[PDB]
C-alpha cells in the first residue's frame, strides 16, 4: 500500500499537469525480424537469468555445464543468423 | 510522514530537471564559444522557468490514446526514483535492478504509444523506427546488468553497496562498465543516437527524468565511498558530486560526435556487442566459481 | 466427526523473557554457549513427535534456563553490554562487523570474570 | 479502504478482460491486456510474491506487447464504434455483477464448485520460519535438478528461430 | 593474417574458448565446493545421540567432530 | 570560463542533493534516532513482529533492554 | 476454496469466449489467447503461492517462455497473412474450400 | 526459544478460540463443539483462519499482509 | 506407448519433478507433507481400483488439507452466525484485547 | 529449404513425440505437443501460395487452442489432486476438457473442421508427416490415462465421427480430402475401443499408419489429386493400378485383405462385452464409407478413361522416382491376413 499511496499522488499530480495543460489554453518485411529476434533473445536471457539466485548449491559442476550449454546455444542461433544473412539489410 | 516523504521525492524533481536544462544549455555553450544565458536573469535560472511557463502558454492521437501516451512517460517519470540507494532508499525493495529495466519497457510502451498516436503518417513510419531502435538495447543492457550483478550476490542493491565500499567495480569490468555506458547513451535517446508532438513540456520533463535516473544508477552501480554510518551527509555529497561528474560528462559525450547511420546502428549492435557480451558474461559466470568468492546471498 | 482435545491454560501461564530481539541476537554465541545443552531435549522431542501439546515442560525449561542465563549475564560482568546492544541497535539489519570495539570489551569483561 | 482488497483486484482484472474480450480495435485490446496484466501482476505481488510476479512482468509486460503493438501497426489502420461491443461489454459487466452480488451478499455460486464466501486473507501459512523466501530458491532450481528441462526449452528456442526466419524468408 | 578480418568476433572467440577452458585446470575447483557446501541453510537436528560413534560432541565447541579451520586459514 | 558557470551547476547539485537528506531526516526522525528495521525476510519479518509485540507500544523502536527479566 | 480462484475461472472463460468468437481481425483473437496465456499463468502462480509447492516452481515462468514462442510463430503468420493479402481479415479466406 | 515462545502463544490462542466457540454456538443444530475437520487424530499446521478468526482487520492485517507490502 | 527410457536407463529426469518428499534446495515441507507420504504409501503396491475402495480415507484427508473446504464451510458458519447474533446485539466481544 | 535444415526439423518432429512418449510429467508433454506444432509449421508451406498460408494458419489456431485447454486440464488437476504424474485423474472437469482437447487434436466430428482444408492445400509429404505424428502423439496420451474418463465423452467422439466420415466423403474431388475423411473415420476407430482394450488402439494404429504410409507413397509416385491424372497414370503405368486396387480395398477392410483385421478384432473385444447394436450400427457405417474408396477405383484400375496424348512422349522416360520404402511396406499392408495371433506382440 506504500508503492500504492506514491503510484496514487504521481498519478493525481500527473493528472494536475495534465489538466493545467489542456484546460488552459505499407511496411517492410525486414522490419518484422528485429522484433521477433529481439522476443526470442529476451527468451533466454529469462533463461539465463536465475542464475545468480541459484549460485549456491552442492551440485556445481552440473550449474556450471548447464549454463555453458544455454549461453554457448545463444551463441550457436547467433552465429546461424550472422552467417545465414539474417541481421543483413 | 510517508506522505511527506512522497512530497520530498517528487517536489525537487522538476527544480532538477530544470537546472538540468540550464546547465546543459551553458555547458553546450562553453563546449562552443557562447556565453549565455545570461543577459535576462542572475546566471539564467530565470531563463528555464521562463522556459517552462512560456511552453506551458504556447499551446493552441484519438483523445483518450493521444493522453495516454505522454501520462504514462510522466507517471514513469514519477514513479521510478523509489529503490534508488542513495545512503537510506525510499523504498527498501528486495528487487528492484530488474523493476528498473521492466519500466523501461513501459518507457517504451509510451513511446510506441505516441508513435501510433502521431496521426497516420511517414512520421509515424519514422517514430515506428525509433521504436525498433529504442528496443534494439534491453537485450545487451539487462545481460550486461546480469554480469555485473552476478559479482553481488541478489538484486537487493544494499548488499551491492556493500560490496562496492571495498573497492570500486570499474577495475573487476571497465569494458563491460563502457559497453552498458554505450547501452545508456543508445537507450537515453539522444546523441548520437537519434532521432524522434505534444505535450513538449511534459515529454521533455519525461526524457530527462529518464536521464537522471540513469545517472543516479550508473553512479551508484560501478563506484561508490567509504561509507560511515550515522552520518548520511559524507556519502550523499560524494556520491552527488559523483553522479554530477558523470552527468556532465554524458552531456559532454553529446556535445561532439556525429551521429549514426540507422543499419550501421544495428550492425554494430549485434555483430559487435552480441557476442562479446556473451564471451564477457559467460567469463564472469566461470570467474568466482574458479577463484572460491561467490558472494553471499542472505 | 474426530474432535480433538487441547490444553489449558493450566501451563499456559508462564513469564517470558520479554527482551528485544537485537539485544537476543546481540548474545548469540554466548547464549548458545553455557545454555541450549537441554533445549535440544526439546528441539529432538518436537523432531521425533511433531506435536506442540506434547514438549511444553521443556519450554518452560529452555525459558527458565534463559531466564537464568539473563540474571548471570545482569548480576554479573557487565554493565557495557547495555552500550554494546543500544551500539548495535540502530544498524538497520543486525550484522557482527558492526560495532566490533564494543564486542571485544565484552569479551574481555566475559573472559577476565567468567 | 476495506479488507476484500485481494477480491477487488480480482473484480477489476475480470473488468479489464471483459474490457478487451468485447473485441475492439486491437490497439485498444492491447491497452486492455496491459492494463489487466498490470492488475494480475499486483494480484500476485500482493499474494508476496515479491519475486516471481514482478520477474516475469518484464517477458510479458516487457515484451510481448510492444510486438503486438508493432505487428498491429505495420498491419493496418482500421480508421472507422460499434454497438455489439458495447453490448457485449454490458452483458459481460452484467455478468460481473451478478456474480459480486451472489457472492457478496449470499453465501455461495457453484459452476461445479463450493465456493466459500469471504475474502481470503485465509487460507495463509503462519509466519513460519524460512530465511530464504521460497519462490527465490524455487525458481533457483534448474542447475542442481534441472538437467533435461533446460535442454529441451533451449532446443526449442533454437528451432523457434530457425523456423521464424526461414518462414520470414531463410535465409 | 586472421586476426584483423573480423577482429572484435575473433577476440570473443579468444576469451570464451579461455573462459571453457579455464575450468579444466584451477587450484581452487574442490576448495569452491568445499566452502559452498560447508554453509548450513537448513537447520541441524539432534537424533538420538548415537551407539558410540568416533563422532558427533556434546558441546560444539570439543573438537572432535568433523568441522572446518580453512575458513579462517586462507 | 567555467567561473560564471559552476554556481548554477552546484545549484542543480543541491537540488539533487536535497531528497537524500531530507529523506534521511526523516527515517532518523521517525524511529527516534533509530532506523527502520529492514525486513527483508518471514524470518527478518517474524523477529520485527515479536519485537514490536513484546515493547508493549506495539512499536518496536523502544527495545526495552534486560530491564524485564525479574 | 480461496474465492479469488473463481473470479480467475471466470476470467479464463470470458478470456476462452473472445478467443473463440470473433469477427474482423486476427489481432484479436490472438491477443485474447495471449490473455487467456496471462490467465494460466496468474492461476497457477498463485496455487504455487498459497500452496507452497516449492520444488517444482517451474511453472509459471517455463509455461510464459513456451507459448510466448508460440505467440512468435502465431504473428509470423499473421504478417504472412497481411504480406499475401491486402488485410488480415478473417474474411477473404473462403478459398481453399470445404 | 522463538520456536517455543511461538508454539505456546499459538497455543494459547487455540486455547481463547476454543473458548470463543464455547460461548457462541450454544444454540445451534449439529455442531460438536470441538470438530476437527480430518479423521487422523494428529497435530495440523493452522491456518491464519483458527489462529486469528473475528479480529476485524487490524491484528490479522499486520501479521499477514505487513511483510507483503511493508519494507 | 509407455517406454521403459526412464525405468531402463537409469536416468531419473522426471523422479524429481513430479511431487514433493524429494529433496528441496532448502529442506521444507508444504502444507500436506505427511499426508503425501501417507497417501503415496498406501497406494504403492495397488491396482489403482482397490485404492479408490480402500485408501479413500486418506484422500479425502488429504483432499480436505490441499482444500481446507470443510475448513472454511465450517468457519463461515461460525461468522454467519457471528454476524446474524451480533446483528442481536449480545456481549461486546472480550475475545479481543480483554476479558 | 537446405536438406540440413530438413533433417534438423524432420528430427524435431521425432524428438517432440518421443518427448510425448516418454515424459511421466504433464509439462513436459504439453512441451511435446507445443514443439511438434512447431516443427510441422515449415514442414507446410513448403512452396509459397497462400494455399499452404491458410492451411497453416487454420492448423496453427487448432493446434494452439488444443495446447492451451490441455494446460488448462493440468492446472484444474492440480487446483484439485495435484501430482506431476500421467495416471488415473481424479476429475470429471478436467478429464472432459482434457478429451475434448484431444478430440481438437485428432480430430473428430467437433472438431474436424480444419482437416480437409489444411490438408487439401499442402504438398502430400508435409500430409504424410502431419497425419502419421498426430494421428500417433495423443495415443500415448490415451493408452496412460484411459482409467479415469467418462465414457460418453469418446463414445459421442467416435459415433459422430465416423457417421460423419461416412456422410461427408461421398461427394468430394480431391485425394487429399478423401483421405482426410478416411482419417476421421479410422481415428473415431481407433478412439472407440479405449476403455476396454487399449491393444486394438494401437495395433490399429500400426495397421492405419502403414496403409496410410502405402497409399502416399503410391501418390508420390505419381504427382497427381484428381482421379483423371490417375486414369492417365493406368494409361502409362498398369502395375499402379493394381497397387491402387489392392490397399484401396484393403482400405475398405475386406476379410482376404489386411485391413479387415483390425476392424474384426475391435469387433471381437468389442462385442465380448455385451453391447450389440453400438457395434453393429458402426460397422454399417463401415459398410458406408466404403463407396468413395469403389468408386475412387472404378475410375482408376477397372474402368478405362479416355487419355490426351504427349504420354506417348512420356513413354520414353521412366517413372525413375526413388521411393522411400513402397513395396515392402505395401506387402506388409496387405498380405497380413494370417498373422492374427501377432495381436499378442504389446504386453
Ligand atoms: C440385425 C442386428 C443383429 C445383431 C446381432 C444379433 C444379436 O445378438 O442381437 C441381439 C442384440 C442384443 O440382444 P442381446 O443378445 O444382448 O440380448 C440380451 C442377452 N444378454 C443378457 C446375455 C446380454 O440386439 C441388438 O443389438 C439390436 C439389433
Amino acid at each position: 500500500m506504500n508503492l500504492m499511496i506514491t503510484l496514487l499522488t504521481n498519478f493525481t499530480l500527473a493528472t494536475l499537469l495534465v489538466t493545467i495543460a489542456f484546460w488552459l489554453p505499407p511496411f517492410s518485411m525486414k522490419f518484422f525480424l528485429v522484433a521477433i529476434t529481439f522476443l526470442l533473445f529476451d527468451l533466454e536471457i529469462a533463461l539465463l537469468l536465475p542464475l545468480p539466485w541459484a549460485s549456491q548449491t552442492t551440485n556445481l559442476n552440473t550449474m556450471l555445464t548447464m549454463a555453458l550449454l544455454l549461453i554457448f546455444l545463444l551463441a550457436v542461433s547467433l552465429a546461424y543468423e550472422w552467417t545465414q544473412k539474417g541481421l543483413e539489410w | 510522514m510517508f506522505m511527506i516523504n512522497v512530497l520530498t521525492l517528487i517536489i525537487p524533481i522538476l527544480l532538477a530537471v530544470a537546472f538540468l536544462t540550464l546547465v546543459e544549455r551553458k555547458v553546450l555553450g562553453y563546449m562552443q564559444f557562447r556565453k549565455g544565458p545570461n543577459v535576462v536573469g542572475p546566471y539564467g535560472l530565470l531563463q528555464p522557468i521562463a522556459d517552462a511557463i512560456k511552453l506551458f502558454i504556447k499551446e493552441p492521437s484519438s483523445i483518450s490514446m493521444f493522453i495516454l501516451a505522454p501520462i504514462l512517460a510522466l507517471t514513469l517519470a514519477l514513479t521510478m526514483w523509489i529503490p534508488l540507494p542513495m545512503p537510506y532508499p525510499l523504498i527498501n525493495m528486495n528487487l528492484g535492478v530488474l523493476f528498473m529495466l521492466a519500466m523501461s519497457s513501459l518507457a517504451v510502451y509510451s513511446i510506441l504509444w505516441s508513435g501510433w498516436a502521431s496521426n497516420s503518417k511517414y512520421a509515424l513510419i519514422g517514430a515506428l523506427r525509433a521504436v525498433a531502435q529504442t528496443i534494439s538495447y534491453e537485450v545487451t543492457l539487462a545481460i550486461i546488468l546480469l554480469s555485473v550483478l552476478l559479482m553481488n550476490g541478489s538484486f537487493t542493491l544494499s548488499t551491492l553497496i556493500i560490496t562496492q565500499e571495498q573497492v570500486w567495480l570499474i577495475f573487476p569490468a571497465w569494458p563491460l562498465a563502457m559497453m552498458w555506458f554505450i547501452s545508456t547513451l543508445a537507450e537515453t535517446n539522444r546523441a548520437p543516437f537519434d532521432l524522434t508532438a505534444g505535450p513538449f513540456a511534459l515529454f521533455f520533463m519525461a526524457e530527462y527524468a529518464n536521464i537522471i535516473m540513469m545517472n543516479i544508477f550508473t553512479t551508484t552501480l560501478f563506484l561508490g565511498a567509504f561509507h560511515n554510518p550515522y552520518m548520511p551527509e559524507l556519502y550523499t555529497i560524494n556520491f552527488t558530486i559523483k553522479s554530477l561528474l558523470l552527468s556532465i560528462t554524458f552531456l559532454w559525450i553529446r556535445a561532439s560526435y556525429p551521429r549514426f547511420r540507422y543499419d550501421q546502428l544495428m550492425h554494430l549492435l549485434w555483430k559487435n556487442f552480441l557476442p562479446l557480451t556473451l564471451a564477457l558474461c559467460m567469463w564472469h559466470v566461470s570467474l568466482p566459481i574458479l577463484l572460491s568468492s561467490i558472494p553471499p546471498q542472505t | 466427526p474426530g474432535i480433538v482435545e487441547l490444553p489449558s491454560l493450566e501451563d499456559l501461564k508462564v513469564q517470558e523473557v520479554k527482551v528485544s530481539s537485537s539485544v537476543l541476537k546481540a548474545a548469540a554465541h554466548h547464549y548458545g554457549a553455557q545454555c541450549d545443552k537441554p533445549n535440544k531435549e526439546f528441539m529432538l522431542c518436537r523432531w521425533e513427535e511433531k506435536d506442540p501439546r506434547r514438549c511444553l515442560e521443556e519450554g518452560k525449561l529452555v525459558n527458565q534456563c534463559a531466564l537464568e542465563f539473563f540474571r548471570q549475564i545482569k548480576r554479573h560482568c557487565a554493565e557495557p553490554f547495555t552500550e554494546y546492544w543500544t551500539c548495535i541497535d540502530y544498524s538497520g539489519l543486525q550484522l557482527f562487523r558492526r560495532c566490533r570495539k564494543e564486542q571485544a570489551q565484552f569479551d574481555k569483561c566475559v573472559l577476565d570474570k567468567l | 479502504m476495506m479488507t476484500y482488497i485481494v477480491f477487488i483486484l480480482s473484480i477489476i482484472f475480470v473488468m479489464g478482460f471483459v474490457g478487451f474480450s468485447s473485441k475492439p480495435s486491437p490497439i485498444y485490446g492491447g491497452l486492455g491486456l496491459i492494463v489487466s496484466g498490470g492488475v494480475g501482476c499486483g494480484i500476485v505481488l500482493n499474494f508476496g510474491g515479491s519475486f516471481l510476479g514482478l520477474m516475469v512482468f518484464l517477458i510479458y509486460l516487457g515484451g510481448m506487447m510492444v510486438v503486438f503493438g508493432y505487428t498491429t501497426a505495420m498491419a493496418t489502420e482500421q480508421y472507422p464504434s460499434n454497438k455489439v461491443v458495447l453490448g457485449t461489454f454490458i452483458t459481460g459487466l452484467l455478468m460481473e455483477f451478478l456474480m459480486v452480488y451472489y457472492v457478496l451478499k449470499d453465501k455461495e455460486v457453484e459452476i461445479v464448485f463450493k465456493f466459500n464466501g469471504m475474502g481470503d486473507w485465509v487460507i495463509y501459512d503462519t509466519g513460519d520460519s524460512g530465511f530464504f523466501s521460497e519462490e527465490a530458491m524455487g525458481i533457483a532450481a534448474l542447475y542442481s535438478y534441472g538437467t533435461w528441462l533446460v535442454i529441451v526449452t533451449g532446443w526449442s528456442l533454437l528451432i523457434g528461430v530457425v523456423v521464424i526466419m526461414e518462414i520470414t524468408r531463410g535465409n | 593474417n586472421v586476426w584483423a578480418k573480423e577482429p572484435v568476433l575473433v577476440a570473443s572467440f579468444a576469451i570464451a574458448g579461455l573462459a571453457v577452458i579455464l575450468p579444466t585446470l584451477s587450484p581452487y575447483t574442490k576448495y569452491s565446493l568445499m566452502i559452498n557446501r560447508a554453509t548450513p541453510y537448513n537447520y541441524p537436528v539432534p537424533l538420538r545421540d548415537d551407539g558410540n560413534m568416533p563422532d558427533v560432541p556434546s558441546h560444539p565447541q570439543d573438537p572432535q567432530g568433523p568441522s572446518l579451520e580453512w575458513l579462517k586459514r586462507l | 570560463m567555467w567561473f560564471e558557470v559552476l554556481p548554477g551547476i552546484a545549484v542543480m547539485g543541491v537540488c539533487l542533493f536535497i531528497p537524500g537528506m531530507a529523506t534521511a531526516r526523516i527515517h532518523r526522525f521517525s524511529n527516534g534516532g533509530r532506523e527502520k528495521r529492514v525486513a527483508h525476510y518471514s524470518y527478518q519479518w517474524y523477529l520485527m513482529e515479536r519485537d514490536r509485540r513484546v515493547s508493549g507500544v506495539n512499536r518496536y523502536y523502544v527495545s526495552k533492554g534486560l530491564e524485564n527479566i525479574d | 476454496m480461496s474465492l479469488v480462484y473463481m473470479n480467475i475461472m471466470m476470467a479464463f472463460t470470458v478470456s476462452l469466449t473472445g478467443l473463440l468468437m470473433y469477427r474482423s481481425h486476427l489481432m484479436s483473437s490472438l491477443l485474447c489467447l495471449e490473455g487467456m496465456m496471462l490467465s494460466l499463468f496468474i492461476l497457477a502462480t498463485l496455487m504455487i503461492l498459497n500452496s507452497h509447492f516449492t520444488l517444482a516452481s517451474m511453472m509459471p515462468i517455463i509455461l510464459l517462455v513456451f507459448a510466448a514462442c508460440e505467440a512468435a510463430l502465431g504473428l509470423s503468420l499473421l504478417v504472412m497473412v497481411s504480406n499475401t493479402y491486402g488485410t488480415d481479415y478473417v474474411q477473404n479466406l473462403n478459398l481453399l474450400q470445404c | 526459544l522463538l520456536q517455543a515462545e511461538k508454539d505456546r502463544r499459538v497455543l494459547q490462542m487455540l486455547r481463547e478460540n476454543l473458548e470463543e466457540e464455547a460461548t457462541i454456538m450454544k444454540d445451534v443444530p449439529g455442531w460438536k463443539v470441538g470438530e476437527s475437520v480430518f479423521h487422523t487424530t494428529r497435530w495440523v499446521t493452522p491456518m491464519m483462519g483458527e489462529l486469528y478468526g473475528l479480529r476485524t482487520g487490524e491484528e490479522i492485517l499486520s501479521s499477514t499482509y505487513g511483510f507483503i507490502w511493508y519494507t | 506407448p509407455f517406454f521403459d527410457v526412464q525405468k531402463k536407463l537409469g536416468v531419473d529426469l522426471d523422479h524429481w519433478m513430479t511431487i514433493q518428499s524429494a529433496e528441496q534446495p532448502h529442506r521444507i515441507p508444504a502444507r500436506c507433507h505427511a499426508f503425501e507420504k501417507e497417501w503415496i504409501e498406501c497406494a504403492h503396491g495397488i491396482g489403482s481400483i482397490r485404492a479408490e475402495k480402500e485408501c479413500k480415507i486418506e484422500f479425502e484427508d488429504f483432499r480436505e488439507c490441499l482444500l481446507r473446504q470443510k475448513t472454511m464451510k465450517r468457519l463461515n458458519a461460525i461468522k454467519r452466525q457471528r454476524d446474524k447474533l451480533i446483528k442481536e446485539g449480545k456481549y461486546t466481544p472480550p475475545p479481543h484485547h480483554s476479558g | 529449404m537446405n536438406p540440413i535444415i530438413l533433417i534438423i526439423i524432420l528430427m524435431t518432429v521425432m524428438l517432440g513425440t518421443i518427448i510425448v512418449m516418454i515424459s511421466t510429467h504433464w509439462l513436459l508433454i504439453w512441451i511435446g505437443f507445443e514443439m511438434n506444432m512447431l516443427a510441422i509449421i515449415p514442414i507446410m508451406m513448403k512452396k509459397h501460395n497462400p494455399r499452404a498460408t491458410e492451411a497453416s494458419t487454420k492448423y496453427f489456431l487448432t493446434q494452439s487452442t488444443a495446447s492451451m485447454l490441455l494446460m488448462m486440464a493440468i492446472i484444474i488437476n492440480l487446483m484439485f489432486s495435484g501430482q506431476w504424474t500421467v495416471m488415473k485423474l481424479f476429475n470429471p472437469m478436467a478429464s472432459m476438457l482434457m478429451t475434448m482437447a484431444l478430440a481438437m487434436k485428432l480430430g473428430m466430428a467437433p472438431f474436424h473442421f480444419w482437416v480437409p482444408e489444411v490438408t487439401q492445400g499442402i504438398p502430400l509429404s508435409s500430409g504424410l508427416i502431419l497425419l502419421t505424428w498426430q494421428k500417433l502423439a495423443p495415443m500415448s496420451v490415451l493408452y496412460q490415462i484411459l482409467p479415469s474418463i467418462n465414457l460418453d465423452l469418446i463414445l459421442t467422439l467416435s459415433i459422430l465421427s465416423i457417421t460423419i466420415g461416412g456422410w461427408g466423403g461421398l461427394n468430394q474431388t480431391q485425394l487429399r480430402k478423401i483421405m482426410a475423411y478416411s482419417s476421421i473415420a479410422h481415428m473415431g476407430w481407433m478412439t472407440a475401443v479405449l476403455l476396454y482394450n487399449p491393444t486394438m488402439t494401437l495395433l490399429n494404429l500400426i495397421i492405419y499408419i502403414i496403409m496410410t504410409s502405402t497409399m502416399f507413397t503410391l501418390f508420390m509416385a505419381n504427382s497427381t489429386t484428381t482421379t483423371l491424372s490417375l486414369s492417365h497414370t493406368w494409361n502409362k503405368a498398369p502395375i499402379m493400378t493394381i497397387l491402387v486396387l489392392i490397399t484401396l480395398l484393403s482400405m475398405g477392410g475386406l476379410p482376404p485383405l489386411s485391413g479387415f483385421m483390425p476392424k474384426w478384432m475391435i469387433i471381437q473385444e468389442m462385442t465380448k462385452n455385451d453391447s450389440i447394436i453400438l457395434p453393429t450400427l458402426m460397422a454399417i457405417t463401415a459398410l458406408l464409407n466404403l463407396y468413395f474408396y469403389m468408386r475412387l477405383t472404378y475410375s482408376t484400375a477397372l474402368t478405362m478413361f479416355p487419355s490426351t496424348n504427349n504420354m506417348k512422349m512420356k513413354w520414353q522416360f521412366p517413372t525413375t522416382k526413388r521411393m522411400t520404402l513402397l513395396p515392402t511396406m505395401t506387402v506388409l499392408s496387405t498380405m497380413l491376413l494370417p498373422l492374427t495371433p501377432i495381436l499378442s506382440i504389446l504386453e
